């Protein structure tokens, strides 16, 4: 946010520039901790308008662009057992800790569940985000094996 | 051989001993199968859960 | 690294080509005579008959020869003895010549004793000690099978391409193109709902 | 010598600097746009951070008849070290579009400046390109691939855009308005995988291209590239028959595992829509309880 | 020429050393001098058979019994013994077919090792493609100038 320092005796008038010909530049709201310093007593606050161009915006993306020769490149086919596998026992577990929640729930009133998993481990966010982890992972590894032995050929 | 310390074959043949690498069975099924066990006490439970919805 | 500034005397460029033929010939890691073949260091003995003897031996060597090569080295074996002294490693080279370029004719990524003793005028229980020089130089990677004589090869030593490889390499790369061109086809044709 | 040229890493600033400087001069087409790469080096990546604009002149005539100051170089360092001693020179870019006659030659006069050896970027300012526009040449010498005398010439790396903290932050509030924040994970990476597949076409039909030129002898012949295309058809492996039946299990097993997933996934979905169905009874019931 | 021999992937004859090489090292004390040191030709005899075994191992896969024991030398039984001893110890990969007389020195591939093979083929050749991209434009510049 840019500054300006006001007039100086224009406080006589009251009327530090600032005529309100338009709500563009009433829309942005002083902060509070910045009127404790002095916002509209010794310089009135600007606008800060970022005006981009189509040749900057179209290729400032390349920062998010990856290597072509990535996309094809299966990684280790052994980590993509063991995590398999270690997923498969996570998921075990976490539905046996699922069973036991479902048996702890019927007794249970509403003002500790608003507050009893905050602290311990939810065992149902846990499985649904190691589902959907482990099957985008999967998914992506068959894709990429499939279209290699294709193409690749 | 009944003991399983050495995972060969015995053969009548003529007196071979064949000898076989000890076999594999991959932790994945096991894992898989004992998940599906708990899935299904899961869905009773959880039918369960639902008697008071019917 | 030569420069043009002066290219010393002719006759001693043409002995200092000389020398590279025999040590070329006498050396244990060459085994492609076509870079000094096709280099103009050998311009300096390309029409003189005095080292005409030795420029036969090695197109004879490329080619693969073997009885021009046994009567050639039989004449030029006198005429240094430094030839004299490595003759049998002189027909390990033809051997080995032969071999490289009955793979790289035949192809196949598997051999046979027989097919390589043929071709090689070697008996058949010399092959075996022929692949052995071959995998320990490099030339290949292969794995030797003797209970049934299945030699195994693998990547074999490259070779300058020619004119005439280049159009089917072309052709190959053009079927590759095609198929991944319609792979990609597919694929983005299948799921542009998610594309985004 | 320092070996460093394995991985190059450029900062947006540097780059959108070369953007601003071919903006500003006007230059037109066949006008070549120059400046200096200021960063850090003697590591193995070599990382790019600062630029700043060089009054490089030269007409599109006879290639010696480039004009470069001297003196401007050192006086950007004086300054540039005053405001930041750890940025050094470590070399130079021009706004493309491709690779000119005068770059092995003034890559000379930046020899003493720099320390290690210079680095060449090259910058697609006017945005032919569909991949990254730059793209690293390090000066080297090696022997010639046609068998003659050692060349010192261009070397290509394997150049990655990467931001630090000061500057991610700015290149994420500029385009917050194309960048789709939301995207999907296996939806983005399966859309990186056919930008993949579709960059390899490109670079294929590339090399077939530049082989239809080679057979009717608008170019010489290379045995190093002929060399390293025949590598490349001798690696190309055969699966259309081991490797196919692994490949196989591999795929059926991995198929199995993600039916487990999909199973769980119904599961708890199951167990939502109970909650769900448990909650809008009870919302029922109160609205019913509480108007009576 | 000793350590050259010792070095090379490449079979030896146990008499041609013992004949050859014999002279020089006999005229010596500490090692191979004398009646004493009678304790180590044997240990050079066993050295030049493990390093002839870790060469056949490392080119043959199906090596039958008897050109075996030819290579070796060893006679008939002393082949089998130090096959058994070499494989116990954990350097080599064997395994023998006596009633076939077969030698599979050849180690089965499991699935992880053949598709890591061709992960790693398949990465070379995208790195091959990608280095023969950006030499194609060096050299049209170099020659289109």
């Amino acid at each position: 946010d840019a500054f300006r320092l006001i007039d100086t005796g224009a406080l006589i008038n009251n009327l530090e520039p600032r005529q309100t010909t338009s709500n563009t530049g009433l829309l942005n709201k002083a902060n509070i901790q910045a009127l404790i310093h002095g916002l509209n007593r010794h310089y009135y606050s600007l606008n800060i308008d970022y005006h981009k161009t189509a040749k900057e915006t179209k290729m400032l993306m390349n920062l998010h662009k990856e290597q072509w020769q990535s996309g094809l490149k299966m990684y280790d086919y052994e980590e993509k057992e063991e995590s398999n596998l270690a997923a498969t026992k996570s998921m075990v577990k976490i539905a046996e800790q699922y069973s036991k929640r479902i048996e702890e729930e019927k007794e249970l009133t509403e003002e500790e569940l608003k507050t009893r998993y905050v602290g311990r481990q939810d065992p149902k966010k846990h499985l649904s985000e190691t589902a959907d982890e482990t099957l985008e992972n999967n998914i992506v590894s068959v894709l990429t094996a499939g279209v290699n032995s294709v193409a690749i050929k | 051989i009944l003991d399983k310390i050495f995972y060969g074959v015995l053969d009548q043949g003529n007196g071979w001993l064949y000898v076989y690498e000890t076999p594999n069975q991959d932790a994945t099924y096991d894992s898989a199968l004992e998940l599906v066990g708990q899935l299904n006490k899961v869905v009773d439970q959880l039918f369960e859960k639902a008697s008071v919805l019917y | 690294t030569l420069e043009p500034s002066t290219s010393i005397t002719l006759a001693e460029r043409q002995q200092l080509a000389y020398d590279l033929s025999i040590s070329a010939l006498l050396g244990d890691k060459i085994y492609n005579f076509g870079e000094l073949l096709h280099h103009p260091i050998m311009e300096t003995i390309v029409n003189d008959s005095n080292y005409d003897w030795l420029f036969q031996l090695l197109n004879a060597l490329t080619v693969g020869d073997f009885d021009k090569f046994d009567s050639l080295i039989k004449v030029q074996i006198s005429k240094i003895p430094i030839l004299a002294q490595h003759e049998s490693f002189l027909r390990q080279k033809i051997c080995l010549m032969t071999l490289i370029e009955t793979v790289f004719v035949k192809n196949i990524r598997m051999l046979s004793f027989e097919d390589i003793s043929k071709a090689t005028h070697l008996p058949k229980d010399n092959v075996e000690h022929l692949v052995m020089r071959a995998i320990s130089l490099g030339l290949l990677k292969g794995s030797i099978d003797q209970v049934n004589e299945l030699v195994t090869i693998s990547w074999v030593q490259p070779r300058i391409i020619s004119g005439d490889q280049i159009t089917k390499m072309k052709d190959r790369l053009v079927e590759w193109n095609d198929q991944v061109e319609k792979l990609g086809k597919k694929m983005e044709a299948r799921g542009q709902s998610i594309w985004v | 010598m320092s070996l460093q040229h394995e991985k190059v890493t450029i900062a947006p600033l540097v780059l959108l600097s070369a953007l601003d400087h071919y903006e500003r001069t006007q230059t037109k087409e066949n006008k070549r746009c120059v400046g200096v790469i200021l960063g850090d080096a003697n590591s193995s990546t070599i990382r790019v951070t600062n630029s700043f604009a060089l009054p490089f002149e030269e007409d599109e005539k006879n290639s010696d008849v480039w004009f470069l100051d001297h003196n401007y170089i050192e006086n950007m360092n004086e300054m540039c070290k005053k405001i930041n001693a750890k940025e050094k020179l470590i070399g130079w870019y021009h706004s493309g579009p491709k690779l000119r006659a005068s770059d092995l030659k003034i890559n000379e006069l930046f020899k003493k400046y720099t320390q290690n050896n210079p680095l060449l970027l090259i910058v697609d300012v006017k945005q032919q390109g569909v991949g990254l526009p730059t793209d690293a040449y390090v000066a080297i010498e090696q022997v010639k691939d046609d068998g003659t005398s050692t060349e010192k010439t261009f070397l290509h790396l394997p150049c990655t855009i990467e931001a630090e903290e000061a500057e991610e932050i700015g290149v994420e509030h500029l385009l917050r308005d194309v960048r789709d924040q939301a995207a999907g994970g296996l939806s983005i990476r399966l859309t990186n995988q056919l930008k993949s597949l579709k960059g390899l076409q490109s670079k294929l039909k590339d090399v077939v291209e530049y082989l239809d030129k080679v057979i009717n002898k608008e170019l010489p012949i290379n045995h190093t590239i002929l060399g390293k295309l025949q590598d490349v058809f001798n690696l190309l492996p055969n699966l259309g028959n081991n490797l196919q039946k692994a490949l196989t299990v591999k795929t059926n097993d991995e198929l199995m595992v993600i039916y487990i997933s999909n199973l769980v996934r119904s599961i708890i979905a199951f167990d939502d829509l109970i909650e769900n169905k448990i909650q809008n009874k009870k919302i029922q019931e109160q609205r019913v309880k509480d108007k009576q | 020429s000793l350590v050259k021999l010792f070095t090379t992937n490449e079979l030896m004859r146990w008499p041609i050393v013992q004949k050859t090489y014999e002279p020089v090292l006999n005229e010596d004390d500490l090692a191979f001098g004398g009646e004493a040191n009678k304790h180590h030709w044997e240990d050079l005899q066993k050295r030049v058979i493990e390093h002839n075994l870790r060469v056949i191992s490392e080119y043959y896969s199906r090596i039958t019994l008897l050109r075996l024991n030819e290579l070796l030398d060893l006679t008939e039984s002393q082949t089998e013994t130090y096959i058994s001893d070499l494989v116990n110890q954990g350097i080599i990969y064997a395994k023998v077919n006596r009633p076939a007389k077969i030698v599979n020195f050849e180690k089965p591939k499991n699935s992880s090792q053949l598709l890591n093979e061709w992960s790693h083929n398949v990465d070379e050749l995208l790195e091959h493609i990608e280095t023969i991209g950006h030499l194609i434009t060096k050299e049209e510049i170099m020659h289109g100038l």
